[PDB]
């Protein structure tokens, strides 16, 4: 893992400081879905390894 | 020494059993499982995790 | 009342659970036919029904 | 019409009836032949293959009866708490649910039962036994069945390795439905593709293989240069 | 023992990176007991045979 692990968006259309914005709202909150969901399944597969040791 | 021959078979049949203690456990633990598998409303994504185990 | 006629619209479709949806037609099937079957008791044939649109 | 064309349209029922869906009087009619064919054949490992068959498409056949069976039983039972068009549509589903997974364990059991035929044609090593009209004819029912029992249950990417072995036994490449159904599935793998946003290059693989057999079809079915062949050159062209 | 000493049933229905899935659920409930119940007596045996020598 690191922020590249998901659709790492920064930022938001307007005027900015950055060069940087995200994207369709809808799928900005859908990635980050996929970012939690990622990750805790990650754990649930270390948490699941932990009661095999 | 056929007394110890006996004695001898009892440590591999302990052994053997250890090993069928471990097993047995895991089968109720994938039966524990296999009950919250077998509730339709648990999703497929969920139970992918639960595959894991 | 126009508005009250989308929001119903809107509560149907976007009323979600554990990420389920529902309200809208996404019932009998879907991708998959995987709706809200319940599994009540320990063993087998002990489930209970929900549909609602 | 012209001689051909006659004679055509006599081969296409013929093939269509060929990959008729399995019945009483057709698993009679297919075993009986294969029947005929092994008796002749006299190796054991073509005997073994074909009771491997057999098994298979057995347990398709039970299964269809079970299915009538099941949904007979549902269909006699009083629902008192299906008053509501929510609990009727509730409990229908559930009905397709055990059918479609109890179908799927009967396809599961029958490919398993396909894959022994073929693992036992396998041990056939002789190439003078191997093209022998007995030897082509069982692969070729084995992979039709095995064709058919995915394509009921819609899993059409699994019936393009299995089509495309088949087309390739002693002019299977000239039936209409072969075509007709690769047509279909790859159909599917580039919908597949369009709905996923897969790589372009599985896109134009996936249009071209249907176009070539939907064209391929067309041919079979029609004749070249018939009114349908030239109009699905003109799309395709 | 080994993992084919039960109706050794992989993956589960809907979506998966292999090509297996479980079994009618009920069926699979009651493979779980038939796995469970021929390993258990199965130390019985050894235990009864330890109770021998």
């Amino acid at each position: 893992t690191m922020t590249a692990r998901s659709l790492n968006l920064k930022g938001q259309s307007g005027e900015l400081l950055s060069l940087s914005t995200a994207d369709k709202s809808n799928d900005a909150i859908g990635t980050l879905d996929a970012a939690l969901t990622r990750i805790s399944k990650q754990r649930a597969n270390l948490g699941a390894y932990f009661n095999r040791l | 020494q056929a007394e110890r021959n006996t004695e001898d078979g009892m440590s591999l049949i302990q052994t053997t059993e250890g090993f069928l203690q471990e097993s047995n456990d895991i089968i109720q633990r994938i039966r524990t499982l296999a009950i919250q598998s077998s509730n339709g409303i648990y999703t497929e994504e969920d139970r992918q995790m639960i595959q894991v185990e | 009342v126009s508005q009250l006629i989308d929001e119903v619209d809107r509560i149907a479709s976007q009323a979600e659970f554990n990420k389920m949806n529902l309200l809208q037609g996404d019932f009998a099937r879907g991708s998959r036919a995987t709706s809200m079957w319940f599994h009540i008791g320990p063993n087998m044939h002990q489930r209970e029904r929900v549909f609602i649109a | 019409l012209t001689e051909d064309q006659k004679k055509k349209k006599k081969e296409i029922m013929e093939q269509e009836s060929l990959w008729k869906n399995p019945d009483f009087k057709g698993y009679n009619k297919t075993f009986q032949e294969l029947h005929q064919l092994s008796k002749t054949f006299a190796n054991n490992q073509f005997r073994l293959a074909l009771s491997n068959y057999q098994s298979g498409v057995n347990t398709i056949m039970k299964n269809r009866d079970w299915v009538e069976q099941y949904r007979k039983e549902e269909a006699e039972k009083k629902r008192l708490d299906e008053k509501w068009y929510w609990q009727k549509v509730d409990r229908k589903a559930r009905e397709e649910r055990v059918v479609y997974r109890e179908k799927m364990k009967a396809k599961q059991d029958a490919l398993n039962y396909f894959s022994k035929a073929i693992n036992h044609l396998d041990e056939i090593k002789n190439p003078d036994l191997r093209e022998r009209p007995e030897f082509k004819r069982l692969l070729s029912d084995v992979y039709r069945s095995w064709i058919m029992a995915e394509y009921d249950l819609q899993n059409l990417p699994q019936t393009i390795p299995i089509l495309e072995l088949y087309i390739e036994i002693d002019d299977n490449e000239k039936e209409y439905p072969a075509h007709k159904y690769l047509a279909s599935a790859y159909s599917f793998e580039e919908n597949m593709i369009k709905k996923t946003k897969g790589p372009d290059d599985m896109l134009f693989k996936y249009r071209y293989k249907k176009n070539v057999h939907l064209l391929r079809a067309t041919e079979l079915k029609y004749g070249k240069d018939s009114p349908e062949y030239k109009h699905i050159v003109n799309v395709i062209n």
